[PDB]
């Protein structure tokens, strides 16, 4: 209209099961221990910018 | 005879103690080969080609051990 609204679609993306042949140089009980700080930072930045 | 009996004992020992070596290495190789083919069945053709190329040189040592056992059984030029 003459005014604005919000457009939010729950955008999904695939589970690629990325590769069976991809090798874990850091022992996938160990790489997740550092991957999870990244999930924390991404969630906190998405919340920060959603608040803004 | 006696020296021929010792050659027969050597024929036992040679082919007996030979077959364990490739008989463990080729097994470890086969386990890791099927693990590789399971993590990737895409390159399976060249995988099995390399598998045969390794398996021939694997079994050749046990073949030569059985050959030395037969060469002490019958074709013993020292006894």
């Amino acid at each position: 209209e003459g005014k604005l609204t919000v457009e939010r679609d729950m955008i999904k993306t695939e589970t690629p099961a990325f590769s069976p042949i991809l090798e874990f140089e850091q022992d996938p009980a160990q790489i997740l221990d550092a991957l999870l700080p990244l999930y924390l930072n991404s969630q906190i930045l998405r919340a920060l910018q959603e608040s803004l | 005879p006696l020296i021929a009996a010792a050659s027969v004992i050597a024929a036992g020992l040679a082919v007996g103690l030979a077959s364990i070596g490739p008989g463990v290495g080729q097994g470890t190789a086969a386990g890791q080969a099927v693990e590789g083919i399971a993590r990737q069945p895409e390159a399976e053709g060249k995988i099995r080609g390399t598998l045969l190329l390794s398996l021939a040189f694997m079994e050749a040592l046990t073949i030569y051990g059985l050959v030395v056992a037969l060469a002490l059984l019958f074709a013993n030029p020292f006894v």
